[PDB]
């Protein structure tokens, strides 16, 4: 809910600065990837409605242990607003920082051989939608640029038109890029149109409409930080700056 | 005020840290109290009718007809006992329990009537305009004179 | 030798392993409690000749006003109970209702999400398995009430092994005529109509006869750990009402008559324990769709 | 000839002569309303926030204020209750509560110590006996439904006796195929599926024709005076419970597997009116030990 | 020859890796002090006749007000130690508890997170191996005090070869007769009942004359490092609950029949060092175990 | 065949029936609260140097207050605990001690009196049956830690069948080699060391082979309720104690090494859950007549 209000470049990348790896993975056991089934939605049809599941869907999954199923989790963490069950990674990794694991070779995780063709496959970035992609790209960019792998990033987008035209515009080692930047990647936010208490068909169409849903309650509620209103109460160290830098940037 | 610090000592510590250093100190309300939702419903007459809902006042149970902490009556009691400034303070405890006994009493006593007025005020908003006011929001500042002279 | 066994104890098929957690237990309970008040709401309206009550009732239900022309189906909380309805019933039902929805429809109402409070008692007969000689014929019929008819066709009397299982607390056995009942390596009694008997104390051998056929009605009970709110005609209607809208049609999943009969099933199976935790909170989200739907009808 | 037989109705054991005086009875009405209490005091407790409700049910009925680190047994009421159910069921069960107890446990509430008052519809049926010719095999299965299979591999068509005693008020029938059924020394009418009978009228002739087998399915419907309060879905869980809990285990007594085939047995018995007026009251005592037990499990 | 050995020294399962950072050991250190204020507050309710002392020692615990008709499972705190529990015994037994729900407990008191500021003693002893010629038996019995029965069926005097590892600090011998034991160089001494040995100080051989058979009954002493709050008679008991709560029910793991027998086997194993770091854990996790289910039994 | 049993569940002896109800069990709490204090009061009076905690414990205890010429005997609560041990014991005890004065004892403290808030973990083994074939021996020596000591003469592997009756929650076996075992009529797994069993599961068969002897050590825990106040260590210690001062010679009565396998026999009976809630109400006795006599010997 939190990741998925951020709207700018420099609130996505703040937020990931913050957020530990623990927060990506799930530790609910969810269901198989990829099924055909039958679901529901009494709202609009008598029969059960038939659906397929996916690993960006805003529930918990399995996932494969290995070094591909982190990093599917962290981007469906990003797109989604959940990741998947991959237990036993271990104290040192968990506790470092999204942005840590993506951009950082101190963390010991080694992912020079990722395929990002295979990657977006297995997320079904036909299924996303455009900010769903600008999210992902971010992510891949930043494996690119640990991994000295810029020319095959570049190379990717090419293949794929339609990622090259949406591709944000950031060199992953400069603030300056960032702060220029003007994408808009929120994917929930305050509706302009007229939002309503009703189910979607698809899980993926239902389930974002839950945290679009969450998210005015969340907006209206205690919890969310106001800063009109309430800035000087704010902790220095995490007060909004016109001059933030992150780390080594 | 009761452990004898300065803003800038605790401007780092966490609600958690603060919450045991006060409880330790032996001051118990250390806590948020979530108010109790009241349903209402204005009789149609000419117009259609609206279903609402509205906070009861002063976090008083209509159910229980008192307020939602159930240890409050233990918790005036200790803060009675208690000593908080012994080097530099004179009977802050029992000042400040005499102060809460009055506040309890008052709020247990009054709380229908102004539960009765808010219903009176939400009975006069119409369900179009209420709707649009869902969207504004706002955030209220009371000087600290002011909310203790109010109770 | 040959060996019978109750048709509904064969093959249970595995339960779901999601939304058994604290928080999505606190979600079936929140249910069942507003679901009652639905129903209560609309017999108060059909007294007060006024649609308050009910309008009333549905908002904190569906979170939303009920408007003409549009079909009242329970809004978002209804979609949840259905759909976490399926995934207890077999693993294979996909879980598609994200923890965000399930966390704010708990903090609907106040409530606990105890699911040991209380107890209740189960009627199905456990046959696990019925051994006879090779010139005798058996036949079991029934779970509510299980008929075992007997034919004895060799030159001399037949033992049939009765095993009742380890779950079932008493059985209780009555015969069309007297016969004889021990355990394993104990003298066999005079012939009696009737046996009591305790599932634990092990394999029972009866004394066939070479006549005519001898039927052993066998009625059991067991109790099971249950909430509070527990109802048990709530929960059969419910899981009628589950079955006939199709929530219940997943692949390879095993159909049952009543929940008496699954419950039981689930328990004599392996890690039966771990089985019927989750089997007592669909009996309570069943409970809430019974209510749910009987106060909102579709033709 | 042979003679067939419901199993239940056969050998009912003698029944408790104690706690069946006013005060007796009294106590068996407070007890159950006291317990009714308790079981909605725990559900208005849930819905608000509060214990109250229940500490103030728990506190009457227990008469000791509700303990954290305590099982809640029941106190006094709960172990006087439980002891009156099991003198009720067998007069070789003794009596242990003393009478002064009972009085005092009778003053908690003030209510009527009536037992029949209302009546309720018990559904067991009563097949005294069936007696059939030597040719003829006759098995009766079942007690809430009876299933009578009956089969002639003899040359002619057999006549079959049916007695379903003087108690039960209706009794209806239902065949497999139609058949022809009629009161003794009486016509024949023709072949229907269905007849309705009353068994006051007299035992009755059933014509058994040669060749496949015709099944016969009995329903009974007998009235019981019993309290206003009386309950059976609550009467029949105590029952179970009542059996689980091990306090019907006494030497020399038949075992049942409803509270309805243990009333209808002991109607059927010598002294049946009076047999079932101790019966009534042990269904309510039932009744208030299923409530209170759901409530304070041990 | 032959080879001989303990039973519970064979095959020690790994054990967990997580849960043994320094935030994770103050929530057990932690748990243990507030499990042991719920014990505590049973007596001074009784003193105080009131239940305001268990109040107050639960709703630090569980985070809750205690509530009748409610049964007491201990709120969080309880599930996160049920399995940090079940990731102790088995690597391969998931990690299902989060680190911020681990913080979170931790700071409901301020503990010692030291695990190595006292020390235990340990009375499982370990007989690696005992080595016998051809014509003699040898059989090992026990793990407190393991009898070591040696008989000679050949013609003349056998040699046997006692070998009691490297970590036990002292072993103590005891004979039914008096026997002769030395290093592999030293010359015999006359034969005494008792013996006391450094298993550093080498492999020992025994005579075994012919005849009657002799038997040796053996006792160690191991010194661990431990919290100072360390309780052996409380961590025995919680490792009996948990093996009968199934908590360490999970495929490809040792069974032992006491905890002394568990941390033994782990020493001697290789990475033994490391390994008894994770199993001192567990023992303060099952002693924080014990008496919170004792207190809360479910 | 041949069948060998374990020594301690041999004829238990039926146990007493008075002090059983309410008020005597709270009797029974008061006074191991109140010799509780006794052993307390003598550190307190340590660190601070007057016998003022002293004087407050015994004149509670003793109803009179202690005089330095006079021995300390515990007062009319000393007579009245020594001859409510002994009633439980045996039915043939006589039963001495008047209600009115259990009443008055159990009227200086407010304590629960309830016997069921927790549980405990016994040690003891009930290995109830152990069947062999013609030609192998077996003999079964310990109750806390059973050894069965197996040997096979024949000409062929033999299969002996070990029953650990339906009470014990787990059963740990070792043995001295790798042996076999498996439930009745199901295939038989590969050698192993040990093996967790549940008693319930049923009877259980070892594979013994042509050759070594082989022995299997047995250990068991099992669940029984108790008191929250309950101390198992107290509590055999005051067994012994009992046991020397006389107080369980009677005629007919079976003796027990421990309070562990005296309650685990009992409950291995017919009616055990009877006779356990009898045992554990000596239990508590037990630990208030150590920590009473401890402090005032004679």
């Amino acid at each position: 809910m939190d990741v998925l209000s951020k709207g700018s470049l420099k609130e996505l990348l703040a937020h990931l600065e913050k957020t530990p790896l623990e927060e990506a993975i799930s530790y609910r056991i969810g269901t198989v990837p990829y099924q055909n089934v039958l679901i529901s939605r009494n709202e609009y049809y008598n029969q059960l409605y038939p659906d397929t599941t996916s690993l960006i869907d805003g529930v918990s999954r399995e996932g494969q242990r290995n070094v591909n199923g982190l990093i599917m989790s962290i981007i469906s963490y990003v797109v989604s607003g959940s990741g998947h069950y991959i237990p036993n990674i271990g104290f040192m990794l968990l506790r470092r920082s999204i942005l840590d694991i993506l951009t950082k070779h101190d963390t010991g995780l080694v992912t020079n051989n990722l395929n990002y063709g295979i990657i977006a496959r297995n997320l079904t970035v036909s299924k996303m939608n455009c900010e769903q992609r600008k999210r992902m790209l971010i992510c891949f960019k930043l494996l690119a640029y640990k991994d000295g792998n810029q020319n095959d990033y570049e190379i990717y987008l090419n293949q794929n038109i339609p990622l090259k035209q949406i591709a944000p515009n950031f060199i992953p080692g400069d603030m300056r890029t960032v702060i220029h930047n003007q994408d808009q990647l929120a994917i929930v936010g305050i509706p302009a149109y007229r939002l309503t208490q009703s189910t979607e068909l698809s899980i993926r169409d239902d389930n974002a409409k839950s945290y679009k849903l969450g998210y005015v309650d969340w907006y209206n509620s205690n919890s969310f930080l106001r800063e009109r209103s309430e800035f000087n109460l704010i902790r220095l160290k995490d007060r909004d700056t016109k001059y933030g830098k992150l780390n080594g940037w | 005020f009761l452990t004898n610090t300065t803003y800038d000592i605790v401007n780092n510590d966490t609600i958690d840290v603060l919450k045991m250093k006060l409880r330790n100190q032996g001051w118990p309300f250390v806590e948020r109290y979530n108010a109790v939702e009241i349903d209402m419903s204005v009789e149609p007459l000419r117009s259609p009718g609206q279903v609402g809902r509205y906070y009861n006042p002063f976090n008083i149970d209509p159910l229980t007809k008192k307020h939602v902490e159930d240890r409050l009556e233990e918790f005036i009691n200790q803060v009675q006992v208690g000593r908080f400034r012994n080097a530099s303070g004179n009977a802050v405890g029992t000042t400040l329990a005499a102060f809460l006994r009055a506040c309890r009493d008052k709020t247990s006593a009054n709380w229908r009537g102004y539960s009765v007025l808010v219903s009176r005020y939400r009975s006069l908003i119409p369900n179009e305009l209420f709707e649009s006011l869902r969207n504004i929001s706002g955030e209220y500042n009371i000087n600290p004179q002011d909310e203790h002279s109010f109770f | 030798a040959n060996r019978a066994t109750s048709a509904f104890l064969d093959n249970p098929h595995p339960v779901g392993v999601n939304y058994v957690d604290e928080g999505s237990r606190q979600f079936v309970a929140v249910a069942e409690l507003l679901a009652s008040k639905l129903i209560d709401s609309s017999r108060e309206s059909d007294e007060s000749n006024s649609d308050v009550p009910f309008v009333q009732a549905y908002s904190k239900f569906a979170d939303d006003n009920p408007r003409h022309l549009r079909v009242k189906t329970g809004g978002k909380m209804a979609n949840a109970l259905t759909n976490v309805i399926r995934s207890y019933y077999s693993i294979n039902a996909p879980a598609i209702v994200p923890q965000v929805e399930i966390d704010r429809l708990a903090s609907k109402a106040t409530v606990s999400g105890d699911m040991y409070n209380s107890y209740a008692i189960f009627n199905s007969v456990p046959i696990v398995e019925v051994l006879s000689p090779a010139r005798t014929t058996v036949s079991i019929v029934g779970s509510d009430r299980a008929d075992v008819t007997m034919l004895n066709t060799g030159a001399g009397a037949a033992n049939i092994t009765f095993n009742f299982g380890q779950i079932a607390e008493t059985v209780i056995l009555k015969g069309s005529v007297p016969f004889q009942l021990a355990r394993l390596n104990q003298p066999m009694p005079a012939a009696r109509f009737t046996y009591k008997l305790r599932p634990l104390d092990g394999p029972f051998i009866v004394v066939l006869p070479v006549g005519n056929p001898l039927v052993i009605s066998a009625t059991a009970a067991t109790r099971i750990q249950v909430p509070l709110a527990f109802n048990k005609a709530l929960v059969e209607s419910g899981f009628q009402t589950a079955m006939n809208d199709g929530l219940f049609d997943i692949q390879n999943v095993n159909y049952y008559s009543s929940f008496d009969e699954f419950i039981i099933s689930q328990y004599h199976a392996q890690d039966g324990i771990n089985r019927v935790s989750t089997c007592v909170i669909l009996g309570l989200a069943l409970q809430a769709y019974d209510q749910m739907r009987r106060a909102l009808p579709v033709r």
